[PDB]
């Protein structure tokens, strides 16, 4: 079986090659884009305004390769900020392809 | 049927899967 340790030293890793793409990356044409970030789940890219943004399923699942098509999904407002769940300053978004 | 080496298993599987679960919610 996947074990906890083996996930995390792969989460990371995931987090590793993250934070550099979030360092390395080029600025987004415009500051209208949606900011880049690390939510601890998925490394998300800027994004175009009013667009939906996806990535991969991140590798790091013990999962991972029962979903190998799979993303995640985000909202990229037209205000240049990722859409918010009600009430919080939480992020939407749809993880529901990478589930087990 | 199920056997111990299931339930242990189960269980370490379940160590990686929680960590996941708080990866996301968090
Ligand atoms: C109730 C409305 C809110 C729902 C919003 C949540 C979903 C938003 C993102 C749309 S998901 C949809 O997934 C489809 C695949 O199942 C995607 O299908 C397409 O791209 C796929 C690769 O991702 C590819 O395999 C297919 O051949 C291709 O047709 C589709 O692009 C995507 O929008």
């Amino acid at each position: 079986t996947v074990s906890l340790w083996e996930t995390v030293q792969k989460w990371r890793e995931y987090r590793r090659q993250c934070q550099r793409s979030l360092t390395e990356d080029p600025p987004p044409a415009t500051d209208l884009f949606c900011n880049r970030t690390f939510d601890e789940y998925a490394c998300w890219p800027d994004g175009e305004p009013g667009s939906f943004v996806n990535v991969s399923c991140p590798w790091y699942l013990p999962w991972a390769s029962s979903v190998p098509q799979g993303h995640v999904y985000r909202f990229c407002t037209a205000e240049g900020l990722w859409l918010q769940k009600d009430n919080s300053s939480l992020p939407w978004r749809d993880l529901s392809e990478c589930e087990e | 049927g199920t056997f111990t080496s299931d339930v242990s298993s189960y269980l370490e599987g379940q160590a990686a899967k929680e960590f996941i679960a708080w990866l996301v919610k968090g």
